[PDB]
């Protein structure tokens, strides 16, 4: 039976411009869910697409799927222009949850140089996954800008094969899960001006 | 033992979401050690610290 919870509501902020700030969102969901970030009440971040493909390997099984998901908001440079109505989106295809908070920016931002040419940043992720054994997992990482992505579980890399496929938007698929595969797996993402990791946690719960 | 680090943290904190205030910390930490060595049923790690 679905369930969606978050973790933690976002609280109204008073804030000092020029200096980033960060909000942070995490929501517990069964199926996995998806968050997405709206200024007041447009879509600035993250997307309401689901995770349909493993949806497809795991049809017609008896599927767990419940875990904690993550996402940070991060305003770099908070001019008058970043004032109004943050909200974090949780959606998990048979429910949503949103959390709304105020923002105010006290002050301008003239020095500020923005991010150009800035480290990636990783905005979403799974914070951790239950799925039955025997089933096909997905731990998630979503960057915020065009990277590479190389990832490692329990410090051994992981390469394509035929349980694991690294997909490009950040995904790492993982046929057939027993529990071996328990444990913490690191997602990085580089581009030319730096790299972001980021520890997802995988636990596979017993087959009855 | 090197992926159990991170596993107790993620259990309890799953398991916190799931209860809420009915579940106390200290019997949570339990469910988490005892989940952390042994692999534990969907159905028991969410109803554990709040069958009711």
């Amino acid at each position: 039976p679905a369930k969606i919870k978050i973790v933690a509501p976002l609280e109204s902020a008073l804030i000092p411009g020029g200096e980033t700030y960060q909000l942070r969102c995490d929501i517990m969901s069964t199926p996995a869910a998806t968050i997405h970030w709206k200024f007041n009440g447009k879509l600035i971040q993250g997307s309401n697409e689901l995770n349909v493909e493993e949806k497809l390997l795991n049809f017609g099984k008896a599927i767990v799927d419940t875990g904690i998901v993550a996402s940070i908001l991060t305003i770099q440079c908070p001019s008058a222009e970043n004032s109004g109505t943050y909200s974090c989106v949780g959606y998990n295809g048979h429910q949503t949850i949103e959390t709304v908070a105020e923002v105010e920016i006290e002050g301008e931002a003239s020095g500020c140089r923005s991010n150009h040419k800035s480290a990636p940043e990783i905005v979403f992720w799974t914070d951790s996954r239950f799925e039955m054994t025997g089933n096909v997992a997905t731990l998630v990482c979503r960057a915020n800008q065009q990277v590479d992505w190389v990832w490692m579980s329990n410090d051994e890399l992981v390469k394509n094969n035929d349980k694991f496929t690294v997909l490009s938007n950040g995904d790492l698929v993982i046929k057939n899960i027993v529990w071996d595969d328990m444990g913490t797996y690191t997602c990085i993402a580089r581009n030319q001006f730096g790299e972001a990791r980021q520890e997802t946690f995988l636990y596979p719960t017993a087959h009855h | 033992p090197g992926e159990t680090r991170a596993c107790g943290r993620k259990l309890i904190s799953l398991v916190m979401a799931v209860c809420g205030d009915l579940c106390n910390p200290q019997e949570g930490k339990d469910i988490a050690t005892e989940c952390c060595g042994n692999q534990c049923s969907d159905d028991y790690i969410r109803s554990a610290c709040c069958p009711h």
